[PDB]
């Protein structure tokens, strides 16, 4: 909005602005090293205690 | 364009309203050290040679 003058000093012209707005694409990324001798065994089917 | 005319109309006989200046919020000009240029304000005076 904006106050209508009064006065004829300028025209009080209406306002609107065409604002454009930039994103913030953010990456994160962790390691988790897991050993393949428990691969091993995930695949393997158990069958003594 | 949409004017709106509005007429004030003082009930009172006297003063109503009071000024005052509260706090300094600030000073905007300095209180330097500056000079008027009369050779700028004055500059069709000059000197014979």
């Amino acid at each position: 909005p904006t106050i209508a003058h009064g006065d004829g000093r300028r025209p009080s012209k209406q306002r609107t602005f065409i604002v454009v707005k930039n994103c913030h694409k953010h990456h994160i990324s962790t390691e988790m090293e897991l050993s393949m001798l428990d691969l091993e065994i995930l695949h393997s089917i158990p069958e003594t205690p | 364009e949409v004017h709106h005319e509005m007429a004030s109309i003082d009930t009172g006989l006297s003063y109503s309203s009071t000024m005052t200046p509260a706090r300094v919020a600030a000073i905007t000009t300095d209180m330097g050290i500056h000079t008027q240029d009369f050779f700028s304000v004055f500059p069709a005076e000059a000197f014979g040679n």
